[PDB]
């Protein structure tokens, strides 16, 4: 009864529903999972396509804030984009003031206070979208950590955000990360992103891939298709 | 300077049961004379003065500002004013400018206002306190300063002898300038009466 | 459906807190006035003064300068910052632009500031209004009116409170050129339209001409009573 | 209302009915409607339609000249008593009805049987004109200086 | 229902500029024609009591010398206005050294149209209409308090705007001179009011490259009168 | 439900002021004061809240403030809000003091403190003051003023005051009582006490639950006479004697 | 609907439609059809008055030289970022002495309505601005959504019954990246003829037409300006 | 009405204020404190009770001395008394070193309880439900006083506030008349402020405070149960 | 019952209760974390534990002990999105003591200044209760050690064994007469505690890994986390 109005404000049970509103929101995004390998972390997003609607290859959910540090996120796209210029800024302070590799897990710890802020004051709103934070360093090496709406700070091996982050990390288990190398890695996200989230919902869409680590020498850039013999690795057996 | 501008010199000097500070009453820019009824010492609360010496101005000034502060007190508290709380409240006003300090010579000559007990004390103009029990020594020629009132101030001292102590003292300091004169102001005060008088001194 | 009102206007294109305001000078003290071609006069009355209490904390009506006058109605809390607010304004006026202070600018700061006051969530609106009395240059006359929403209106002459569109209807015949032509007929036809105007009882009733440039004075219950005994001798001789 | 009943919402239906049997189907002659009470708001839109569009008027208070002419005319087929004036009567109040100004006089003839007069005595004129003394005819907030 | 002003409806539009626009409908009807010669506007000034001086309230201001201007529904807020643009077209006058033309006078107030903010607590319902010569000779511009701009060569605001825009359009002459807009002024004017015509119940506008200002002068409405 | 809705910025809606009429309430709340008109010099009345016994009385003067050497002031409402107000005017009247060298008028600081309160009444939403306290000094050319301090900003001074609500029954022996050109500070001193042994609810006089505080006329001391108990013991056995003596004529 | 009041708030489904709300505006307003080709870029606008004598009030007008826009929706806002469009253009015109590209440039008006859409006490902005401009990369078409979310495309329409252009633009689009600008702008006018009502004009006075490219600085066609783009038209079937 | 809105305080239809009211009633659900005038000391006796043995009081402390001539205790609610403790710990001692000297208490109390008057009265968001016993020496004669909430403050030789409020006032109003002896007057304090108290008593389970007039002494369990229960 | 505002402020109730302070007493309930802190003569253990549901779990950002200094470290319960923003404020407000005044910190402050802006986090409902759960320790000069707990409605506390949480009310109650006792305790008797309070609480009494179990000893003072081996060496030496 008007409880769950104010995210500032408790309610009788002792939490908030506009986090559940804001957790339930990166729900309704599309699927976009990340995984850590050896020398290395995997990103990638599913892009919905409905008509065309628009050129292809723009406005992607793949975002670059550091060197180092690379961005998969979900959700409404202007908060995306607002995300990703708030670690922008947080990685230009870093950068400006000392000028080496910011440590992604005390750079996940500085984007956390930014999202908590946001959930403490009831002028501004929680923002309803996640995002996937990885890195890899020769010193300090492949790490993957998620945070949530609520400001949680934390990280797994992998991640899954979209419509069921259940099945997209049910494979993950059985999936070999260290041994193999991160090139199969890429595949096997590829592989299974295609067999679930099935195409009788979308009919169209397209799978963005970036990845960042030893092979890219520390760089993040978005991997293409084609390169990597990753078009062939993606159909291949993702047909069952 | 500043101080030598508008003169005057503000000498405090308490005797046994009573407390009298005087100035002198020569008001003027540099050498010449403008009027002698400018009053330097004022009154504070009762059977209290204090003494100032240097421009006319941070005369007026701080005495409205202590004043100011002062009926503040006051008013909360119907009691009077206490020697050490005026010494600290003139130290306090002087101390917040820094770098911009008024110049002036604060001296604080009255009773206490429990008992009869009498207390003086001197202030600089950046305000700092200088603590004298009774006797403070000021003039020009030096041999007249410190050396007759270490003879002429005694350890008890009457109202009659100290009003004579510092007469002789105004009289040599004061008139050997030339242009040093025009009357000097005596208060000398007590529990029991207000004493007032002045010094007789050539117009020249 | 039907906020009421706070600032942002209602569905009709009014307001309602401006409209409530405007009662407030209907249950105000009422006030009258007139102009001439060099001689103005007023009134206000409405004291109910028993006289056990002190008559110059009641004073309302006051002036910024010899020429330029304030009248004002309702309560005396806002208008007494409407004084203060005014003074410093007409001192400014005075100060800068060192001429007699022109009615036009006086009038817009008070309504310029009449509209900022019920502007913001913020300042409180003013739920009275006032009228300006006095003289332009060179003997001419000026009155005007202020509005709870910051506007400023002329008037041939003061009628407010109580029977506005009344007492104007008797201010019909207030337009010949004989008022004023002497100041002796006009007071008596002040106390005439007055005279319909609440108990109009003469104890209250207080009246001040200002004559060209000259300040105005507050008649005295002295020729205020001659004033009334040729007006009660003109309406005898009527039959 | 008088108690708890059938009740605090379908009381409110019932009364709806005497809405829409006002309103009404379908309404053309007369048998005339002369409606008297507080608010009008009561009456839905939709019942205006049919009527009744004429006009409503208000009471307002009745003055001196009011007050003077309501007590003559009871007074007129009547006689009155010559003791008693209108004027100070009249004077004394302000902005009340006809019947106000009734019954303060008699309620100075009420404590005048106590002293045993049915005359018409000069003892109540004084007991009246302390009446009018006593005050309190009327009363209504304010209290405010405006 | 539970309208939330600037914040939209659930339909949705705003609001409180569609009240605005009612808040035309309280002024005074000012009907503007713009003409190859020169530009004329006539408005009522609707005098409530004999006590009213004519020349008091006025709907016709003075933005520049070459530049007049009629307001609309509230005073006040258009003097406001009005006296802002008057330092705008000032220090346009300064830089550029030439007059601020009467089209960027629109784009200056439709910046500030709705704010939101202090002014523009509450927004200002008062409609605005331009006219004036600029350098492509006489104008007519019309405003709204939610910035519209659209050029008009005859337009008319207040009350009777709805039955006055009815016949307008049919008796307006483009390409005619002031000649046929002398008459073709009072035609509209007397329909609208319902009272007999002086000068002090209405006030006429008229503003040319060769002939001005002018703006208008005392005692040529009584001439018009007898003109018919 | 129009006015039903916390406002306290904007006025009410048919005229009236809305929290004003809600503000005279709260004045009419445990207040008690009187005034009355003396040549030569100026009395007031205090009256303690708290009739326990226990209390040390160290306050001194308590429901009576002291704003200047020439001048004081009666406080009769909430004591937290007022002594808010207290160091404001004396402060204000000190300020003014230190400018001009020269003793406040009171024509101007009553209205000045009025218009203090009155910024708390008008806008930001702000509590209004619901203490109203009196006025009393002299000066150089009115003489003797008295004020009393109204929360909507229109002051209620006069030369006779009402408070509280209860001291109405007063206010009709004030009137009747109206006297001009005689003191004899006494007299009124010896109307105020048939004031608060009939139209005050607390009869007797109590001396410890009231308080008398006077103020003289005195060049240039203007001494102010806080009583306080001592002889108004005295002025209860005087108004006694006056009801002993009254009861002899019946 | 009281959970729709609160730009803040986050509604029970999470779906805050007071972005809704402004897409009303945005698809309130007149029928616009942009695109482009890989040679030249043509976008088109509509026009519409008051009344007769009133002239049309124009949309596309032009801003960078090699950056054309149209507008639709709440005017207020729209020379809002007008004018901060020409600040925009101006900062690495000045600073820089170079144009900046759409690409980058509408990053900073996506995070300028970000704050109003997100703080309580403010409301999100209605704007229809369809921007075009050309990097080194060939041109671009963004659009503008009270959502803040730019889509580079080749052709896209708002406003009202755009839903119509749609499907006339998902072929054409395709085969409009060729053809040169004098047969693009009569096809583009193609579109909107059949979006709107086909029983009226179309006129010249109340259509918007305009194009820009790589070395060709964008030109307003207003007027006399679209009679060549309407000469030699096909009327539309019965 | 409403009416009063906010800012400083609340509003009510009839008297005081509703709102903070409630808040008032938490006061009388606080922690009960005594305190004691007697002759030329102020004592203080509060009252701690830990909710299980597993605390030690040594940690805690309810009275916390502002000067080393002036205590205090607090009657009400947590740590708002620990908000003004450091307020007053650097209002108090800001006042001491203006003019160098602590001067008499009454203008202790007057500048301290100023700003506590603005900041309990004032609008605080949440209200402040914590009031006060003030002590101290001035010139031979000490003072003891009670200030509250709504900001007035009293005077009182021998006050109780928590529990036995309505117990303990009425019985230090008969048992206790005008001035009497020191140590006597300890006494029947006591036997009121264990009227309420629980049958079980241990030096954990009360403080005693104590103003001399050579300048505040807080004691401790040690020396308060070795005093007597019945400390006098 | 409610009256007003009541509800989204935290103004009290009639009978002088909060509302929005009262539901965040259970917020930590709702967090599901059992933190027990028991002090022995010379020595002060913490008990903690942790859930993994998933298999990419990671076990250094997951683990709830925070370290604020060298001698002084801390844990935490309820929601740990809040626990983090708190936890670098201590270590801010113990620099700022460092700096100003020079030494370390006794705690026994830093807990007061904490909830002084936990009081100010509780007195404005504008900037969110902030319901975490704040658990101290550290090493005073002669003291021995201490124990620390403070819970988001501001107040300092400390004393010999205090433990407030979701289980915590049933390992106090056992521990009365556990603790007691209460004479010089060695290391093993200490962890001893910690296991059988957790069986009368869980007695699930699983692997070593999940729980976290921190010491505080004058040996060398600064605080130390217990190694995995030493907690498997000690779990079975109290278990024959």
């Amino acid at each position: 009864t008007g409880y769950d109005l104010s995210a500032s404000t408790f309610s009788p049970d002792g939490r908030v529903f506009q986090v559940e509103y804001a957790m339930k929101a990166v729900e309704n995004s599309s699927t976009a999972i990340g995984i850590r390998c050896k020398d290395g972390v995997v990103f990638g997003v599913e892009k919905l396509v409905l008509s065309k609607l628009y050129e292809e290859g723009s406005n992607k959910r793949l975002f670059n804030v550091d060197r180092h540090v690379g961005m998969a996120v979900a959700g409404l796209l202007a908060d995306a984009r607002s995300l990703a210029d708030i670690a922008r800024e947080e990685a230009s302070n870093f950068r400006s003031n000392f000028g080496y590799n910011i440590p992604l897990k005390h750079l996940a710890d500085r984007v956390a206070m930014y999202v908590h802020a946001y959930t403490l004051y009831s002028a501004v709103r929680p923002f309803g979208c996640s995002f996937m934070l990885g890195s890899y360093s020769v010193n300090d090496g492949a790490q993957l950590y998620m945070i949530d709406p609520s400001g949680v700070s934390y990280g797994y091996w992998g991640c899954a955000i979209g419509k069921a982050r259940q099945a997209a990390k049910t494979e993950i288990e059985k999936l070999q990360m260290k041994e193999m190398t991160c090139r199969d890695i890429v595949k096997e996200v590829a592989k299974i992103i295609y067999i679930v989230h099935d195409e009788v919902k979308d009919k169209a869409f397209e799978l963005e891939l970036s990845w960042v680590g030893e092979l890219t020498n520390g760089r993040h850039e978005i991997v293409p298709k084609d390169i990597r013999e990753e078009a062939e690795k993606y159909a291949k057996e993702s047909l069952k | 300077s500043i101080m030598s501008y508008n003169g005057g010199a503000v000498m405090a000097m308490k005797g046994k049961n009573c407390v009298a500070i005087a100035a002198d009453r020569r008001f003027g820019i540099q050498a010449q004379m403008v009027t002698t009824d400018f009053q330097k010492i004022f009154p504070m609360g009762d059977r209290l003065y204090i003494g100032l010496a240097g421009l006319a101005t941070d005369v007026q000034t701080v005495a409205q500002r202590l004043k100011f502060r002062l009926n503040l007190y006051e008013l909360k508290e119907g009691r009077q004013i206490k020697p050490y709380t005026l010494m600290s409240m003139v130290a306090n006003l002087l101390y917040e400018k820094r770098f911009g300090p008024y110049y002036t010579e604060p001296v604080i000559a009255g009773l206490d206002p429990k008992t009869f007990k009498p207390f003086i004390c001197s202030l600089d103009l950046i305000g700092c306190p200088m603590v004298t029990d009774d006797f403070v020594v000021s003039g020009t020629c030096a041999e007249q300063m410190y050396g007759m009132c270490e003879s002429l101030w005694e350890p008890n001292m009457d109202p009659d002898h100290l009003f004579e102590t510092i007469s002789q003292a105004m009289l040599n300091a004061v008139d050997r300038d030339a242009v040093s004169g025009m009357g000097v102001i005596v208060h000398i005060i007590e529990k029991d009466k207000i004493t007032t008088r002045t010094l007789k001194a050539r117009m020249d | 459906s039907y906020d009421r009102a706070i600032t942002v206007f209602s569905p009709d294109g009014h307001l309602f807190q401006v409209e409530y305001a405007q009662e407030a000078v209907k249950k105000g003290s009422t006030a009258v006035g007139v102009r001439g071609r060099d001689i103005v006069v007023l009134g206000v009355e409405k004291k109910s003064v028993a006289k056990l209490q002190d008559e110059r904390t009641v004073r309302k009506i006051c002036a910024l300068d010899d020429n330029v006058c304030m009248a004002f109605a309702g309560l005396t809390a806002d208008a007494r910052i409407v004084i203060n607010r005014a003074r410093v304004e007409c001192q400014s006026h005075r100060l800068t632009v060192e001429d007699p202070v022109t009615v036009e600018y006086i009038t817009r700061y008070i309504a310029s500031l009449k509209q900022r006051y019920t502007q913001s969530n913020g300042r409180r609106p003013f739920g009275i209004s006032a009228l300006i009395v006095g003289f332009d240059f060179d003997g001419t006359p000026r009155l005007y009116q202020t509005d709870p929403s910051g506007t400023y209106h002329a008037w041939k002459a003061n009628a407010i409170g109580r029977g506005a569109k009344s007492v104007r209807e008797f201010l019909e015949k207030n337009y010949t050129d004989e008022a004023i032509e002497t100041d002796d007929l006009t007071i008596k036809l002040v106390i005439k339209a007055l005279l319909e105007v609440v108990q109009s009882g003469g104890k209250n009733i207080e009246l001040a001409v200002m004559r060209r440039d000259q300040s105005l004075k507050i008649l005295n219950p002295e020729e205020i009573e001659k004033y009334v005994a040729e007006i009660e001798k003109e309406k005898e001789e009527n039959e | 209302y008088d108690s708890n009943s059938g009740g605090e919402r379908e009381i409110q239906r019932t009364m709806l009915e005497l809405l829409n049997q006002l309103d009404g189907f379908d309404s053309r002659g007369d048998v005339k409607v002369i409606m008297a009470t507080n608010r009008i708001e009561t009456l839905d839109p939709a019942l205006i339609r049919p009527g009744r569009i004429d006009r409503k008027i208000e009471f307002p208070l009745p003055d001196e000249k009011t007050k003077k002419r309501i007590f003559q005319i009871h007074t007129s087929r009547m006689t009155l008593a010559d003791d008693v004036t209108l004027d100070d009567l009249i004077m004394a109040k302000d902005d009340l009805s006809g019947a106000d100004i009734k019954a303060i006089c008699t309620e100075a003839g009420l404590m005048a049987l106590r002293e045993r007069r049915m005359k018409v005595t000069n003892e109540d004129f004084k007991k009246s004109k302390e009446n009018v003394l006593y005050k309190k005819q009327e009363g209504t907030p304010e209290g405010l200086y405006l | 229902y539970d309208r939330g002003v600037n914040t939209f409806s659930p339909e949705g539009r705003l609001f409180q500029v569609e009240y605005a626009i009612e808040a035309i409908k309280l002024g005074s009807t000012a009907i503007g024609i713009q003409t190859s010669e020169g530009v004329c506007l006539a408005v009522e000034k609707r005098i409530t009591s004999p006590l009213m001086e004519p020349s008091s309230i006025e709907k016709i201001v003075e933005i520049d010398a070459h530049i007049g201007c009629a307001m609309s529904g509230l005073i006040a807020d258009a003097k406001t206005l009005i006296d802002k643009a008057r330092v705008e077209t000032q220090n346009h006058w300064f830089t550029y050294n030439e007059t601020m033309t009467v089209e960027s006078v629109t784009q200056a107030v439709s910046n500030l149209a709705l704010q939101f903010g202090e002014e523009d607590s509450r927004p200002f319902g008062v409609a605005l209409l331009f006219g004036g010569v600029d350098e492509k000779g006489p104008q007519l511009f019309h405003m709204d308090p939610s910035g519209t701009f659209v050029q008009c060569d005859a337009r008319a605001i207040g009350s009777a705007s709805e039955g006055a825009q009815s016949s307008l359009q049919e008796v307006y002459h483009k390409s005619m001179t002031l000649k046929e807009a002398i008459k073709s002024s009072l035609i509209i004017l007397k329909q609208v009011m319902e009272e007999k015509l002086n000068a002090t119940n209405i006030e006429l506008a008229t503003v040319q490259p060769g002939q001005n200002f002018h703006m208008f002068t005392k005692e040529e409405l009584e001439e018009v009168i007898k003109d018919i | 439900s129009r006015r039903y809705d916390s406002r306290t910025t904007i006025f009410s809606p048919e005229g009236r002021l809305y929290q004003v009429e809600y503000a005279m309430e709260a004045i009419g709340h445990a207040g008690t004061c009187l005034g009355i008109l003396a040549n030569d010099g100026v009395l007031l009345a205090a009256e303690r809240r708290n009739i326990h016994k226990l209390l040390d009385e160290v306050f001194f003067s308590e429901k009576i403030y002291k704003l200047n050497e020439d001048m004081a002031c009666s406080v009769a409402g909430i004591t937290s809000d007022a002594n808010v107000l207290t160091n404001e005017l004396r402060l204000i009247a000190q300020r003014y003091l230190l400018q001009y060298q020269e003793p406040i008028p009171c024509e101007q600081l009553v209205t000045a403190l009025c218009d203090i309160k009155q910024a708390y009444t008008q806008f930001g939403g702000k509590r209004p003051f619901g203490v109203s306290l009196l006025y009393i000094g002299w000066d150089k050319h009115y003489g003797f003023q008295l004020y009393q301090s109204d929360p909507s900003g229109n002051y209620g001074g006069w030369k006779a005051t009402c408070i509280g609500n209860n001291s109405a029954a007063a206010v009709s022996m004030l009137k009747q009582d109206y006297k001009e050109g005689e003191m004899t500070l006494k007299s009124a001193l010896a109307l105020a006490i048939k004031v608060l042994n009939k139209t005050m609810d607390v009869s007797k006089l109590s001396a410890e639950k009231v308080e008398i505080a006077t103020l003289t006329r005195e060049n240039g001391k203007t001494v102010i006479r806080v009583l306080k108990q001592k002889e108004v013991e005295q002025l209860i056995k005087k108004h006694e004697e006056e009801e002993a003596k009254a009861e002899r004529e019946k | 609907n009281q959970y729709d009041n609160d730009v803040t708030v986050w509604s029970p489904q999470g779906r805050i439609h007071q972005i809704e709300y402004a897409m009303e505006a945005v698809k309130q307003g007149s029928a616009t059809v942009g695109l482009k080709s890989k040679t030249h870029a043509v976008l088109v606008a509509l026009k519409r008055a008051q009344s007769e004598l009133a002239a049309h009030q124009k949309k596309i007008l032009h801003v960078d030289n090699h950056i054309g826009i149209s507008i639709a929706g709440l005017t207020a806002d729209a020379r809002l970022l007008c004018n901060f469009m020409r600040q925009e253009c101006l900062d690495s015109r000045f600073v820089f002495d170079r144009p900046l590209p759409v690409s980058r440039l509408v990053s900073l008006i996506g995070s300028k309505t970000q704050i109003p859409t997100q703080r309580y006490g403010r409301r999100p902005y209605g704007v229809g601005l369809l921007i075009a401009g050309y990097d080194d990369m060939g041109p671009h078409i963004f659009q503008t959504c009270p959502s803040a979310n730019y889509f580079d495309c080749r052709a896209m329409s708002i406003g009202a019954r755009s839903q119509s252009a749609r499907t006339y633009l998902e072929r054409h689009m395709s085969e409009f990246m060729e053809c040169n600008l004098n047969e693009l702008v009569k096809h583009g006018l193609r579109a909107l003829r059949e979006t709107l009502p086909a029983e009226q004009d179309l006129t010249t006075k109340n259509v918007s037409i305009g194009i820009v490219g790589k070395d060709l600085e964008f030109t307003i066609y207003d007027d006399d300006d679209v009679s060549p783009f309407l000469e030699g038209l096909e009327e539309r079937p019965q | 009405e409403r009416g009063y809105s906010f800012s400083l305080t609340t509003f009510s239809p009839s008297g005081k204020l509703v709102q903070i009211e409630y808040a008032l009633a938490a006061v009388a659900g606080g922690a009960p404190s005594v305190g004691i005038k007697a002759a030329n000391g102020v004592v203080l006796a509060t009252e701690k009770k830990q909710k299980s043995i597993l605390y030690d009081e040594r940690s805690v402390h309810k009275v916390e001395p502002i000067t080393k001539h002036i205590g205090l205790v607090y009657s009400g609610m947590g740590p708002d008394y620990r908000v003004l403790v450091h307020r007053a710990r650097k209002l108090a001692q800001q006042y001491y070193l203006v003019y160098q000297e602590p001067i008499p208490t009454a203008q202790l109390v007057q500048r301290v309880a100023s700003v506590m008057q603005e900041y309990t009265q004032s609008g605080g968001v949440r209200p402040f439900g914590v009031s006060l016993l003030i002590c101290g020496w001035n010139e031979g004669r000490p003072y003891l006083f009670q200030s509250d909430p709504s900001g007035a403050y009293f005077a009182w030789k021998a006050t109780a506030m928590g529990k036995n409020y309505v117990n303990g006032k009425t019985f230090l109003e008969k048992r206790y008349n005008e001035d009497l002896e020191l140590e006597d007057a300890i006494h029947t304090a006591i036997l009121t402020l264990k009227e309420s108290f629980e049958g079980q008593m241990t030096e954990d389970n009360i403080e005693v405070g104590i103003c001399n007039e050579a300048g505040f002494r807080r004691l401790t369990p040690t020396e308060v149960k070795d005093y007597l229960a019945a400390i006098a | 019952s409610s009256a007003g505002f009541d509800r989204h402020i935290t103004i009290f109730s009639p009978e002088g209760r909060l509302y929005q302070v009262e539901y965040a007493f259970k917020a930590i309930n709702q967090g599901g974390l059992t933190s027990v802190a028991v002090r022995g003569k010379d020595c002060a253990v913490i008990v903690t534990q942790k859930k993994v549901p998933d298999k990419l779990l990671d076990s250094s950002t997951v683990t709830h002990l925070f370290k604020i200094t060298e001698n002084i470290g801390c844990v935490m319960t309820g929601m740990t999105a809040d626990s983090r923003s708190q936890v670098q404020r201590a270590r801010y407000e113990a620099a700022n003591w460092k700096y100003k005044y020079g030494y370390e910190i006794p705690v026994d402050m830093l807990c007061k200044r904490i909830a002084d802006i936990s009081q100010v986090y509780t007195q404005n409902a504008e900037m969110r209760p902030l319901g975490c759960c704040m658990i101290l320790i550290g090493i005073d000069e002669e003291q021995g050690p201490q124990v620390y707990k403070c819970d988001p409605a501001g107040y300092y506390c400390g004393f010999k064994a205090t433990a407030a949480g979701v289980k915590q009310t049933e390992s106090t109650s056992f521990l009365e007469k556990k603790v007691k006792k209460k004479f010089d305790w060695t290391f093993e008797q200490t962890v001893e505690t910690a296991i059988t309070c957790l069986s009368t609480v869980l007695s699930i009494d699983f692997k070593p890994s999940e729980i976290e179990v921190g010491v505080v000893t004058v040996e060398n003072p600064k605080f130390r986390i217990l190694t995995e081996a030493e907690i498997d060496a000690h779990l079975v030496a109290l278990a024959e």
